[PDB]
């Protein structure tokens, strides 16, 4: 018998595709965890998502001044802010640090990179390995960097060289890190 | 919804417990800033963003609207309270562990609802106050939240750690252990 | 240079 | 703080004219700008918000435009009821700030003022104070300079001015300037003059009198 | 749409405090989330934002110029917002306005305004002095004469000429608050110079606060 709580959320969400060619605003009104009413710029008017949002949708769609502010938001909010992102967050480049260590398993740690696009692959004597590879999901550190770990099941022979191969938009060419038994 | 990039301008939260509220902007799932409602102050999370200005009264005025909206919804819902969710906790380091080398322990608390939580750290069983920081509550598309706590540390053979989480969805405090290995 | 916020409106009585 | 600069301070126009008022912000305020109309003795009335959105009920001849730092209000076919003072106001950040206002009055024929001077009455002199009054009657345009001279000494800080509302027929104004002295100082000097500078005069007109 | 109705005119002594109220009535849900602003307008000056508060939530906002000397409060339960100004000085004489905005869509509703006059004066009837026509108050064939109505408090006075018979050519000027704390205005009239010593010109001054009616004959 824990304390009682009531929650309301409002989310002004902008969806960008291919620069600013395709921009879409979805403003969501949520009571507890149920979204009750939303303005979708591709619709052009408020819509009730559930029964509880029906009074709001009918009221807000009757206010011309509210409706015209919502329709303008895809430009006043989404497109305006994206121009600031283009100078800042979309310019952020953090190059990944790549290290290998054993665990029989080889672990390639790819740590502290931004943005999220990344490609990591294992090589055994310059042959690409696809069997016995385990990849973590992309790990969001919360401080605007990601990490990922890629494990390789291995039974090395003498002379074997294992290469962890990392491609990321911040790099002028892929990083390779080698490991020998 | 298909999108190269998704932003929240912003996330507006208000809840009866406290009561309390939160205002943030997010871009591609990371927090850009929050407004300290009590201090009337924008607090940027990324240094390149500090060249920008966001008027804190935007947040405060929005929360005022949300307070009224929560009132109407409690009334309209015949006082339908939030459901407590069981959170999920994971602890990991930011970089691979080298004994003696500065690292950061990261505690991801996922699936938080309602947004009321205690996240603290233990070292060898006693609480750790210095070197601790955390994000705001970060939004999810199912309208729960996650939160990430950080603890700086020098990894050392004889020193292990726990991330301790208290939440109304948990019968007793949750401890997630980390060893330097 | 300032990011613009989207704004909520009062729920009906 | 954000400074709002309105230009011009005043403009004279005729009924049916297009009039454009300008407001400039000391920094970028996006579209957070409102315009107000105020008539003497009345509360301001909102015309435009969000820089270009027309408040409900407001006549369509009012429009606003601009973004960033430079903004304009346009009255497309000015009506007799539109002669008033207009204010811009920034809604970008707190504290909110208003511009200095633009007064729109009626244009008409340049008319020089008839200048009259009045010495203090004997009934006031027995009371211990002396008020000298200079009257500028039925002039246009509004701008007029009045300077008091006591024995060829420019007075400052001991006079107040007062103006009538614009006459709706010939668009003229009237002004009174009152000089206030002690009785003792008044009986110390002889020549009392008010010098008027006005557009309708070739030279500054001086009305004077000698005490007694 | 909501209506804002403010408290009545105030006369305050230098150094005292005034608290002007603003009560909202007959609004939609917008009035439950709107922001109240206080705007002052000094005589002959522009609008000047002082500060504001959202009655339903949070603390008050202030301009630097008014910081620490004005206090803005609100009471949701009585639908009334307040503005308290302390250590009043002569420069504080002004019209104080109540207004509201909904999510910054302009201040769309205003109160009627509240006059606050700062002076040390008690009720005082006017002195009526002749502004007598002379060689230096004539122009062509017309002469100018009038009445100086001085040192009365508070406002207003009513001024007529010849018990209302004379209205053409009359200019009664707005009152001005002198540095003494008392008001002062002039009324003038232009008349044919030929009728000066023939037609009797009397200005009728009435000051209701002091129960004073004055009739003053203006002659050369
Ligand atoms: C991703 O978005 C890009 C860019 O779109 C633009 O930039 C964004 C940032 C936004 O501003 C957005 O709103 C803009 O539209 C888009 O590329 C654009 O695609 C369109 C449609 O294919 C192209 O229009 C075509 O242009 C040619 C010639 O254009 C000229 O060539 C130069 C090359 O230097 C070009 O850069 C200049 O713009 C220049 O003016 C026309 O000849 C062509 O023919 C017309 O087609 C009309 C219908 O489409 C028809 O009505 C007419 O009668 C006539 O037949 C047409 O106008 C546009 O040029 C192009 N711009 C750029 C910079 O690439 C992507 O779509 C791409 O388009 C191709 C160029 C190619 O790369 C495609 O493979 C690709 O799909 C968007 N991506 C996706 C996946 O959709
Ligand atoms: C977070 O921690 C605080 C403080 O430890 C908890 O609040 C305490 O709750 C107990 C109930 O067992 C009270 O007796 C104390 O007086 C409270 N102290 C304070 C400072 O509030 C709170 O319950 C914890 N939150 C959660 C979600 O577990
Ligand atoms: C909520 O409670 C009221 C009063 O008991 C009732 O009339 C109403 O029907 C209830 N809600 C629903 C959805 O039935
Ligand atoms: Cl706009
Ligand atoms: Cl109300
Ligand atoms: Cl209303």
């Amino acid at each position: 018998d824990s304390p009682e709580d009531f929650v309301y959320q409002f989310k002004g969400m902008c969806y960008f595709t291919n620069g600013t060619e395709r921009v879409r605003l979805v403003s969501r009104s949520i009571y507890n965890r149920e979204e009750i009413v939303r303005f979708d710029s591709d619709v052009g008017e408020f819509r009730a998502v559930t029964l509880l949002g029906l009074p709001a949708a009918e009221y807000w769609n009757s206010q011309k001044d509210i409706l015209e502010r919502k329709r303008a938001a895809v430009d006043r909010v989404c497109r305006h802010n994206y121009q600031l992102e283009l100078r800042t967050t979309l310019q952020r480049r953090v190059e990944p640090t790549v290290t290998i260590s054993p665990s029989n398993l080889l672990v390639c740690s790819v740590t502290d990179f931004y943005p999220a696009q990344i490609k990591v692959r294992w090589f055994r004597n310059d042959q690409e390995e696809t069997a016995g590879v385990v990849s973590t999901p992309l790990i969001r550190n919360g401080d605007w960097t990601f990490q990922i770990l890629v494990m390789l099941e291995m039974t090395p022979q003498r002379g074997d060289v294992y290469t962890c191969h990392v491609e990321h938009p911040s790099l002028q060419s892929p990083i390779t890190v080698e490991w020998r038994a | 919804i298909v999108a190269d990039h998704v932003a929240s301008y912003g996330v507006n939260l208000y809840q009866s417990y406290g009561p309390s509220g939160q205002y943030t902007h997010e871009f591609d799932g990371d927090e850009q800033f929050y407004v300290d409602l009590g201090r009337k102050e924008t607090v940027w999370c990324l240094p390149v963003l500090r060249q920008f200005r966001f008027d804190p009264q935007f947040a405060l005025t929005n929360i005022a609207v949300l307070k009224h909206n929560l009132n109407s919804l409690i009334k309209r819902s015949n006082s339908t309270a939030a459901t407590n969710e069981v959170p999920e906790v994971t602890v990991f380091s930011k970089s691979p562990v080298t004994l003696g080398q500065p690292n950061i322990l990261i505690c991801l608390v996922d699936n938080i609802f309602p947004p009321v939580v205690n996240i603290t750290w233990l070292s060898n069983g006693h609480s750790v106050t210095e070197g601790v920081s955390e994000t705001s509550f970060l939004s999810k598309s199912d309208h729960s939240f996650f939160k990430i706590s950080y603890l700086t540390l020098l990894p050392s053979a004889e020193e292990s750690y726990d991330c301790k989480v208290e939440h109304w969805g948990l019968d007793k405090p949750l401890l997630k252990h980390w060893e330097p290995e | 240079a300032a990011p613009q916020p989207e704004l909520p409106y009062p729920q009906p009585g | 703080d954000i400074q709002m600069t309105q230009s011009p301070s005043s403009v004279s126009t005729s009924v049916g004219d297009r009039v454009t008022i300008t407001c400039r912000a000391s920094q970028d305020i996006s579209n957070w700008l409102a315009w107000y109309q105020q008539k003497p003795g009345k509360a301001p009335k909102l015309l435009i918000y969000d820089s270009s959105t027309l408040q409900s009920g407001v006549p369509s001849r009012f429009s606003g435009s601009g973004s960033g730092t430079d903004f304009t209000l346009t009255i497309s076919t000015l009506q007799p009821e539109d002669f008033a003072t207009y204010y811009c106001q920034q809604f970008n950040s707190y504290p909110l700030t208003f511009g200095g206002g633009t007064k729109v009055d009626i244009k008409r024929t340049v008319a020089a003022p008839s200048v009259f001077i009045f010495p203090p009455s004997d009934e006031q002199l027995k009371s211990g104070t002396a008020s000298v009054v200079c009257l500028l009657n039925n002039f246009y345009p509004r701008e007029a300079k009045v300077q008091w001279k006591v024995d060829n000494a420019l007075q400052s800080g001991n006079s107040q001015e007062s103006v009538t509302e614009q006459d709706s027929k010939d668009s003229t104004y009237s002004l009174s300037s009152t000089l206030t002295l002690s009785k003792a100082d008044y009986e110390k000097h002889k020549v009392y003059a008010c010098e008027v500078t006005h557009q309708g005069l070739s030279s500054p007109v001086t009305k004077s009198f000698n005490r007694g | 749409q909501v209506q804002l109705v403010q408290s009545g005119a105030e006369v305050k002594k230098p150094g005292s405090s005034v608290k002007v109220s603003c009560k909202a009535s007959g609004g939609t849900v917008r009035s439950r989330v709107h922001a109240i602003s206080w705007v002052r307008q000094a005589p002959g000056q522009g609008l000047e934002w002082m500060g504001g508060i959202i009655p339903i939530f949070g603390t008050a906002n202030y301009a630097q110029k008014f910081q620490g000397r004005v206090t803005i409060t609100a009471d949701e339960s009585t639908s009334t917002a307040y503005m308290e100004l302390s250590s009043l000085r002569s420069e504080d004489t002004a019209v104080y306005y109540c207004a509201r905005d909904v999510q910054r869509m302009g201040m769309d509703v205003w109160g009627q305004g509240t006059t606050v006059t700062v002076s040390s004066a008690s009720t005082k009837g006017p002195s009526v002095f002749p502004l007598a026509p002379s060689s230096k108050s004539t122009s062509g064939g017309t002469a100018a004469l009038g009445c100086l109505v001085k040192d009365y408090f508070p406002e207003p006075v009513t001024v007529s000429w010849n018990s209302g018979a004379l209205t053409s050519g009359v200019h009664t000027f707005p009152a001005v608050l002198q540095s003494s704390g008392l008001y002062s205005l002039s009324s003038v009239v232009t008349v044919p110079s030929s009728s000066l010593g023939t037609q009797t010109y009397i200005c009728n001054v009435n000051h209701k606060p002091s129960n004073t009616k004055v009739d003053k004959k203006v002659e050369p």
